[PDB]
């Protein structure tokens, strides 16, 4: 009954949805668009199956794509340290086989078996990724089934199996030319095929442009960070009570 | 009693050692060290540690051998330690338990005099004199106390070891337990207490039997001296029950332990052994990580030893400090040409291109570790590409630095792969574990690296940089394993502009090949351009011919004293005794500097061809200004210490507004007008200032400070010089400046 | 192959509206002994919201046919 | 109803249009700051409440399994977090430190905590009975 009071507070307050969203990236400056996109990530859908016919996905896959110095890797190397059971992979260093599932031999029975991989051991948690563009298609392919069909299926070395990977994913690839010509359009500017461009049920092409009433604030912010003493960064909700509040809210299936 | 095997008699050793443990004070250490004096007026250090342990039950007493050395009448023991560890340690533990007993019969209640005496006591003597790494290890010192450094490669999983048997309760129904005290395990033929089965098959219950932790830790020493040809060596290690798991993979530990030597078998069927014993190190103490991350712990009590270790930081980490050395240091810091001087003092053989030297120096002192509880991993150090016309000392500067730093790892480009750049993991099927191998970048954990032909590097490579440079981690994810190995390291890459020189008809960020992300990644880019001066050319030619004049040439440049060796210890003191705190005033001028950098970079056609000033410019400015303040031993960043940081970042970029291709073939009309208007205003002032005399400085504060930023004021010198030729004013002594009648 | 199912996505002001209504109603219908009766029969009422043959009938049907 | 913390009505619309009061709102606000004193402190007591319930199990967390006497603070904390507190009811590290401090303070008889250089090492367990003092919330 005690902790019920704590939730009762953090849920009966009026502006929680705002109090939350501006309190997901205490270090990062602003980006109230993306921070929203993340807060919704950790709070999945319902994944409730249809009539016995088929089952449909119930998870969200935000996929940032930003110009240089947009603090897009900070969101990841934060989430993967705050979202439960998560994993951070640079992608281009990794391979597609490693990402979905591995087949390997064991001496116990002299038989082939499964290596969980990032996707299967990332079940019911966000599996963030970096630099899609750098990941050659040979590994971009191995994800699709963990996007919409929600489950991986593998037929190798005699073993046929299928493992369900209910895993939110993410991304942080950079545009084609590192930074992307405002001149050019967006079509011939992302360098990624149609499907994997669609399966991402968010999209955030983050820009980076000049200003004064912005860049001054940003610089003051970064400085205050590097001025440890000026860690006034305390947001309303700590990075802990947010966890318990989620672990509650994960259960409503409206 | 004399020992048959060491002839080191016990009674004298224990007797001297006892009052040694009672006469001990901090001062002995101070006198040898020669450092400035209190330690709360030098309380008894050993009873301090001993009381603390007794109250904490650690039963492990860390100890620096040099302490025991620095006390009178103990050097005998200090050397016998290095010579008879197997027994001096034993007599040490005996004395430890006995002084515990005397302390508690003096100190009313602790462990009821028995719980203390029951449990054993072990000692941890560390820092006995750093041996010369692997290649010096002599078969003459098979049983001595070696000190070793270097990261660890692989740690065998915790391996149990028999200590006391627990033999099967027979039909006789009274199980029997017995220790071993040697590699032998004896099972009594007869059954239990009653000889119900004199003929008996006693068995053993290998689940209730006690055990002991024996962890095997391979080790790859640091490449401090590995000449060439051979990969740095490796010395397997064993650890016994308390330091176990104090060293995960990847760590950069230091160890102090006894050497050992054991034969091997070939057939393993017959009892016959093989000559040419194998060797390992039975560790005794482990200096934890030689790092300051302190994110979370690794093991048991051992962390208490770590806390007892970290506080003595000063002498133990400097490994040498004297206020004659420290006095020399502060004196050098006082010298005005320091930033210039030390620059050339890095690479004296290197000619006038000083700003490169300046940036390099600032790399050496790189930044300070600002560790946040939220966020974190803000790349405490910096990274410097440098490019320019072929044959312009770049590669040799790299050699020079790599030789300077005590941790450098030279490396070429296009003769290396992603695995070479960032260690590669292996799921060892022997014990089914994670081993890491040969991270060139990981060897450079702390201290700089170097990389050549950075352009000629493959696109398949030059991608791990995209990660390590900005997070200092490598997230590997392959068939067997996913992991993230952190490799904090300040890369320092050479380059070569495309083709074989500039094309001052080509944009600059196209003349360099690297994509803008990776480029902005680089904290600071140099453009070492070769000129047709003919003014420096003959100076350079002399600067080479002179070194060719002698046989063993030294001090190739101007003969100004510079401390080729002193500066290294200077650096290794600076990076560890001072932490710059960025004062408020610095924040303002830093913000305005960034804003001005970026607004200048603004353009519509700057999108494809120019290098844009981005947040990493601010990261550069701050991590670099704090390094400058670390230099000169400044404890807090000033305001007039980010200005040269801005200057350095502008080394690359000074001369283009909308389109690149600097060009800039260096008295202008607008300079004419500047001098002219200054003349007008200053004449009007000095004729309005009836007290016709005032100093140049007073005049500057009268005019050049009324409003926005001060001017060169040597252009003011030319103005007043004109007014001397024209004779509109008269300096009339340096102290003042009068006008003409 | 013999049959080539060529599908294509095309923007339409109306057909997509009806399709959307359909999909939304789909995500709506997705989500003791007498409770199990009231549950089985309600699942079958949803089986009838898609008016033609219920599924189990159709799988028994395909088995019967291919046999 | 049972504490199903839903709010399906409060999100209806900008219904808050009936009260067409005068500057009387300042009146309400004139008292607002007053309650801000209590409210804040109230929230504070909530932790004095919240942490309370947590420690009701902690003297059976370290107790029922860990009989190593020299246990430190960082190790014990990092044990508390990632213990059953990875289930429905999580907790943060420094919060675990607070739990430890509270346990010691509400039972200084056995639990003796004294800090050396960094991290407060904790006592040697001797297994009392607890709720008899837990009633002192
Ligand atoms: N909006 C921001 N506010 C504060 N700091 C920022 C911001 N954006 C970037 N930074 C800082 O600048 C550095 C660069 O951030 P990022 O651009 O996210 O690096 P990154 O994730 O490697 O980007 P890429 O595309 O992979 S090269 C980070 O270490 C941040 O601390
Ligand atoms: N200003 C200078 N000071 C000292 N040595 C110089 C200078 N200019 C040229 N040299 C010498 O000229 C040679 C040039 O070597 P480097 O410039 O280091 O090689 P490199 O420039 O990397 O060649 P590339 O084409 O750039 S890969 C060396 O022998 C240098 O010692």
């Amino acid at each position: 009954s005690d902790e019920i009071n704590e939730l009762k507070e953090m849920v009966k307050d009026e502006h929680i949805y705002d109090k939350l969203v501006r309190s997901i990236a205490p270090a990062v400056f602003g980006h109230e668009a993306v921070k929203k996109g993340i807060l919704l990530q950790m709070l999945g859908g319902v994944h409730k199956s249809t009539v016995e016919g088929i089952k449909l996905r119930g998870d969200i896959n935000i996929c940032v794509v930003g110009d240089p110095s947009t603090s897009k890797s900070q969101f990841l190397k934060y989430v993967v340290g705050f979202a439960p059971r998560s994993v951070y992979t640079s992608g281009k260093a990794s391979s597609a086989a490693g990402l979905t599932a591995a087949v390997v031999r064991d001496e116990e029975g002299g038989d082939y078996t499964i290596e969980a991989g990032a996707l299967m051991l990332a079940d019911n948690g966000i599996c963030c990724i970096d630099e899609f563009d750098k990941m050659d298609i040979s590994d971009q392919v191995a994800i699709h089934e963990a996007m919409e069909q929600q489950t991986i299926s593998i037929a190798k070395a005699g073993i046929h199996a299928t493992l369900n990977a209910r895993t939110s994913i993410l991304a942080a690839a950079n545009p084609v030319g590192g930074r992307y010509n405002r001149k050019l359009s967006l079509r011939g500017n992302l360098n990624m095929t149609a499907p994997i461009m669609s399966r991402f049920d968010l999209f955030f092409v983050i820009l980076d442009d000049c200003n004064e009433k912005i860049d001054t604030e940003l610089a003051s912010h970064i400085v205050d960070l590097h001025m440890k003493r000026d860690e006034a960064i305390e947001p309303p909700f700590s990075a802990e009570q947010l966890r318990r509040y989620i672990k509650y809210a994960r259960t409503f299936k409206p | 009693r004399i020992i048959w095997g060491t002839n080191v008699s016990i009674q004298e050793c224990t007797t001297n050692f006892r009052n040694f443990l009672m006469s001990f004070k901090y001062k002995f250490r101070k006198i040898l060290d020669e450092r400035e004096e209190n330690t709360t007026d030098e309380e008894l250090y050993y009873i301090k540690q001993l009381n603390e342990m007794r109250e904490l039950g650690t039963s492990n007493l860390n100890l620096d051998a040099r302490n025991l050395l620095a006390y009178k009448q103990t050097e005998d023991l200090y050397h016998q330690l290095l010579n008879y560890p197997q027994e001096v340690i034993s007599i040490m533990d005996q004395t430890i338990k006995d002084c515990m007993v005397s302390l508690i019969v003096d100190n009313n209640l602790d462990y009821d005099l028995d719980e203390i005496e029951t449990k054993f006591y072990k000692v941890r003597p560390y820092n006995v004199g750093s041996c010369k790494g692997m290649r010096e290890l002599n078969p003459n010192d098979i049983d001595k106390l070696i000190n070793l450094k270097g990261l660890v490669l692989r740690s065998t999983p915790v391996i149990p070891d028999m200590k006391v048997a627990f033999f099967k309760c027979n039909v006789c129904d009274h199980t029997m337990a017995v220790e071993i005290d040697r590699g032998v395990i004896q099972e009594p033929a007869r059954c239990e207490r009653i000889d119900c089965n004199e003929p008996n098959s006693m068995s053993l219950i290998h689940n209730r039997c006690s055990f002991a932790d024996k962890q095997v830790i391979k080790l790859q020493e640091t490449p401090d001296f590995v000449p060439d040809g051979q990969t740095p060596h490796s010395i397997s290690l064993c650890v016994y029950d308390e330091l176990v798991d104090s060293c995960r993979a990847g760590d950069r530990i230091e160890v102090t332990g006894t050497f050992r030597s054991i034969p091997i078998r070939a057939n393993s069927r017959q009892r016959v052994l093989k000559s040419l014993y194998k060797t390992y190190v039975d560790v005794v103490h482990v200096k934890k990580v030689s790092d300051k991350r302190l994110d979370v712990d690794t093991s048991t009590i051992e962390q208490e030893l770590m806390q007892n270790k970290v506080d003595h930081n000063e002498v133990e980490e400097v490994r040498q400090i004297t206020d004659q050395d420290l006095a020399k240091i502060r004196e050098v810091a006082a010298r005005e040409d320091l930033y210039s001087l030390l620059a050339r003092s890095i690479a004296p053989s290197i000619y006038e291109l000083e700003d490169v030297k300046k940036g390099i120096l600032l790399q050496l002192f790189g930044g300070t570790n600002k560790t946040f509880t939220k966020g974190g991993r803000y790349r405490g150090d910096i990274n410097i590409l440098l490019c320019g016309d072929p044959s312009t000392s770049k590669s040799q500067i790299l050699q020079y630095v790599h030789k300077i730093t005590p941790r450098g790892v030279y490396t070429s480009g296009k003769g290396s792969s992603a695995v070479g750049l960032t260690a590669y993991i292996t799921r060892d099927v022997d014990t089914k574990q994670l081993v890491l191998e040969s991270g060139a970048l990981v060897l450079s954990d702390g201290g700089v690296c170097c990389i050549d032909e950075f352009d000629k590097m493959s696109d398949s490579t030059r991608s791990v940089l995209h990660e390590v440079m900005e997070q200092q981690t490598i997230s590997i994810a392959k068939a067997g394993i996913i992991t993230t190995l952190n490799a904090r390291s300040s890369i320092l890459a050479s380059a070569n502009p495309i083709g074989s020189r500039y094309n001052p008809n080509l944009p600059v960020t196209e003349n360099i090949d690297l994509p803008p992300p990776l480029l902005s990644r680089f904290d600071l880019v140099y453009l070492v351009l070769d000129k047709v001066d003919e003014k420096n050319d003959r100076e350079l030619a002399k600067h080479l011919t002179n070194l060719y004049l002698e046989d063993k040439p030294e001090h190739i440049s101007q003969d100004d004293v510079l401390p080729v060796e002193f500066l290294t210890m200077y650096i290794s003191y600076a990076k560890e005794h001072i932490h710059p705190i960025i004062t408020e005033a610095a924040k303002t001028e830093l913000v305005r500097a960034y804003v001005g950098m970026r607004k200048m970079g603004d353009d519509s056609r700057s999108d494809e061809k120019r290098i844009t000033a981005t947040t990493r410019q601010l990261e550069s400015m701050i991590r670099l200004a704090e390094a400058h303040a670390k230099m000169k031993l400044k404890n807090v960043v000033e305001l007039e210490d980010v200005q040269e940081a801005v200057r350095l970042i502008r080394s690359a970029i000074k001369d283009y507004a909308t389109d690149p291709k600097t060009g800039k073939i260096d008295k202008s009309v607008i300079q004419r007008k500047l001098q002219e208007d200054l003349s007008r205003e200053i004449m009007n002032v000095l004729k309005d200032q009836a007290s016709d005399s005032m100093s140049f400085n007073e005049l500057i504060k009268q005019i050049n400070e009324h409003s926005q930023d001060r001017v060169e004021s040597s252009d003011i010198q030319e103005a007043l010089s004109r007014l001397q030729q024209e004779d509109k004013v008269i300096v009339l002594g340096e102290g003042v400046r009068r006008s003409v009648r | 192959f013999d049959i080539l199912c060529v599908v294509r996505d095309l923007v339409d002001e109306e057909a997509d509206e009806r399709l959307a209504t359909f999909v939304v109603d789909s995500h709506v219908r997705s989500h003791q002994l007498n409770a199990r009766q009231r549950r089985l029969q309600r699942q079958r009422k949803k089986e009838e919201e898609i008016s033609p043959i219920p599924q189990e009938l159709l799988m028994k049907y395909i088995h019967y046919a291919r046999t | 109803n049972s504490r199903y913390l839903a709010n399906s009505k409060e999100n209806f619309m900008y219904k808050e249009k009936m009260p067409d009061s005068q500057a009387n709102l300042m009146d309400r606000l004139r008292e607002r700051e007053r309650r801000s004193a209590a409210l804040l402190s109230q929230r504070q007591k909530r932790y004095q409440q919240f942490l309370a319930m947590k420690m009701t199990q902690v003297f059976d967390i370290l107790f029922s399994l860990t009989r190593g006497q020299p246990y430190t603070e960082t190790y014990l904390s990092s044990l508390i977090v990632d213990s059953l507190q990875d289930s429905n009811n999580p907790i943060g590290t420094k919060e675990a430190s607070e739990i430890l401090a509270g346990l010691q303070g509400i039972l200084p008889m056995d639990i003796s905590v004294h800090q050396v250089d960094g991290g407060l090492k904790v006592y040697r367990w001797n297994s009392l009975d607890k709720n008899r003092f837990s009633k002192l919330l």
